[PDB]
C-alpha cells in the first residue's frame, strides 16, 4: 500500500543539473521524512540527506551541502532532490527511501531507483559491423553468426532478427563500456548450418537515444 | 565506517554468516539494520534492530551483535538467497557483501570468437569479439594472446551475467588497429575455467 515512485533515468554532462523526484502514497505524508541515498556502481550505499514535508527542513551530509537541494510539494506528496554541478564520480543509482514506523534508521521503504550517467561523452548513433559465419564459427548443424553493436552512447539499444521474425537462438551479450565512454555490445544467433547459403540473415538495431535504426544484412564471408 | 566482507559463499542447506563492524568510537551501534539488494534494485529491509525482523521476512534470516560487530546469518541458504547485502547504522552504511549460492553443478562455457569483419577494417578499425557462455559457477578467467604472447592493452571482459538458464556468460573485447591485426600470425581467446581451458583462435586470412 506504501508506494515511492521515482522519476526515469537521466544521462547528463559534467556541471549540468538533475532534479529527482519521489511520488508517496499510502500514508500520511507528513509522519515521515524523505531520505536520499545513492550508489555508485560497483559500491554500497551512500545516505545523502532528508527532507521534512511538515515545515519543509532538510539535512544534508557535508559534501552534497551548496549543491544538493531537497524540497516537497506536500499537495502532492511528492519530494524533489535538485544536483546542481554534477561531476563524473556522481555517477549512481539513486533512492529515495522513508523510515519504518519504529523510526530506527531503518529504511523499510524504497524508490524503485533513478539511474544518473554523469559522463563527459555524447549521444553517439552505433556502428553495425556484421559477424560473419565461417568454418570458425560452426558446430556441426549450427552455425553462429551475429551482429556488433559498436560505439554508441548512452544505453540501450534493442537487437532483433529478420524483423522479429527469427527469435530462437538469439543472444543478445550485455554491452561492455570502453575507456572511451561509448558502450559496445554483441548480439548473435545460432542457426542451421545447412541454411546459410539460402536463408536471408538481417539484425535489427534500434537506438531512440539518438534516433537511429539499422538493418544489417549478414551473409557468410 | 562499517567495513563487510567483500563476499561470501555458500551451499543450498548450509548457514552462513555476514559481519559488519564498527569504529571502536561507535555510540549508536544497537540499532543496526540489514539489507537484501538485488543489483540495480530496490534494497529490501531484513533487520532492523540488531534482531527485529519485518512482517513477511523469512525466520531463516536472523540478526545478532557481540560488541562493535553485528552479524548477519542466513539458515537453509537458499538459491533465492544469492544477492547483495547492506548494514546500516544511522547514516552510515557498510560497503556491501555479495553473497553466492553454488546451487548448481559445474559448467563448461561454450567459447565463440569473431575475427574483425573487412567492413570494420576498411574504417580502419579492428575488433575481436569473443563469446562466452553457458558456465557455472560465474568466474571466468578470459585471457588474450597475439601469437603466443599475452596481451594486456586494448581487452574490455564485461562481468559474468546469468543467463535465463540460470548459467552465466561473458563477452570480451580486444580493439586493436588494423596493422596490429594484419602482422600477426593469429589471435586467441583463452578462457580457463575451473581448473580446464578452452582456447579459440583466428588469423589474418
Amino acid at each position: 500500500e506504501v508506494r515511492l515512485v521515482q522519476s526515469g533515468a537521466e544521462v547528463k554532462k559534467p556541471g549540468a543539473s538533475v532534479r529527482v523526484s519521489c511520488a508517496a502514497s499510502g500514508y500520511t505524508f507528513t509522519d515521515f521524512d524523505i531520505h536520499w541515498l545513492r550508489q555508485a556502481p560497483g559500491r554500497g550505499l551512500e545516505w545523502m540527506g532528508w527532507v521534512r514535508p511538515l515545515g519543509g527542513g532538510v539535512s544534508y551530509a557535508r559534501q552534497f551541502q551548496g549543491r544538493v537541494t531537497m524540497t516537497r510539494d506536500f499537495y502532492i506528496d511528492t519530494a524533489f532532490m535538485d544536483f546542481r554541478n554534477l561531476k563524473m564520480d556522481d555517477t549512481a543509482l539513486y533512492f529515495c527511501a522513508r523510515m519504518g514506523a519504529a523510526r530506527e534508521w531503518d529504511f523499510q521503504y524504497w524508490g524503485q531507483g533513478t539511474r544518473v550517467l554523469v559522463s563527459s561523452a555524447s549521444t553517439k548513433g552505433p556502428s553495425v559491423f556484421p559477424l560473419a559465419p565461417s568454418s570458425k564459427s560452426t558446430s556441426g548443424g549450427t552455425a553462429a553468426l551475429g551482429c556488433l553493436v559498436k560505439d554508441y552512447f548512452p544505453e540501450p539499444v534493442t537487437v532483433s532478427w529478420n524483423s522479429g521474425a527469427l527469435t530462437s537462438g538469439v543472444h543478445t551479450f550485455p554491452a561492455v563500456l570502453q575507456s572511451s565512454g561509448l558502450y559496445s555490445l554483441s548480439s548473435v544467433v545460432t542457426v542451421p548450418s545447412s541454411s546459410l547459403g539460402t536463408q536471408t540473415y538481417i539484425c535489427n538495431v534500434n537506438h531512440k537515444p539518438s534516433n537511429t535504426k539499422v538493418d544489417k544484412k549478414v551473409e557468410p564471408k | 565506517a562499517l567495513t563487510q566482507p567483500a563476499s561470501v559463499s555458500g551451499s543450498p542447506g548450509q548457514s552462513i554468516t555476514i559481519s559488519c563492524t564498527a569504529s571502536s568510537d561507535f555510540r549508536g551501534f544497537s540499532s543496526v539494520s540489514w539489507y537484501q539488494q538485488v543489483p540495480g534494485r530496490a534494497p529490501k529491509l531484513l533487520i532492523f534492530s540488531v534482531n527485529r525482523r519485518p512482517s513477511g521476512i523469512s525466520h531463516r534470516f536472523s540478526g545478532s551483535k557481540s560488541g562493535n560487530t553485528a552479524s548477519l546469518t542466513i539458515s537453509g541458504l537458499q538459491i533465492e538467497d544469492e544477492a547483495d547485502y547492506h548494514c546500516n547504522a544511522y547514516e552510515f552504511f557498510g560497503g556491501g557483501t555479495k553473497v553466492f549460492v553454488l546451487g548448481q553443478p559445474k559448467a563448461a562455457p561454450s567459447v565463440t570468437l569473431f575475427p574483425p569483419s573487412s567492413e570494420e577494417l576498411q574504417a580502419n578499425k579492428a575488433t575481436l569479439v569473443c563469446l562466452i557462455s553457458d558456465f557455472y559457477p560465474g568466474a571466468v578467467t578470459v585471457a588474450w594472446k597475439a601469437d603466443s604472447s599475452p596481451v594486456k592493452a586494448g581487452v574490455e571482459t564485461t562481468t559474468p551475467s546469468k543467463q535465463s538458464n540460470n548459467k552465466y556468460a561473458a563477452s570480451s573485447y580486444l580493439s586493436l588497429t588494423p596493422e596490429q591485426w594484419k602482422s600477426h600470425k593469429s589471435y586467441s581467446c583463452q578462457v580457463t575455467h575451473e581448473g580446464s581451458t578452452v582456447e579459440k583462435t583466428v588469423a589474418p586470412t
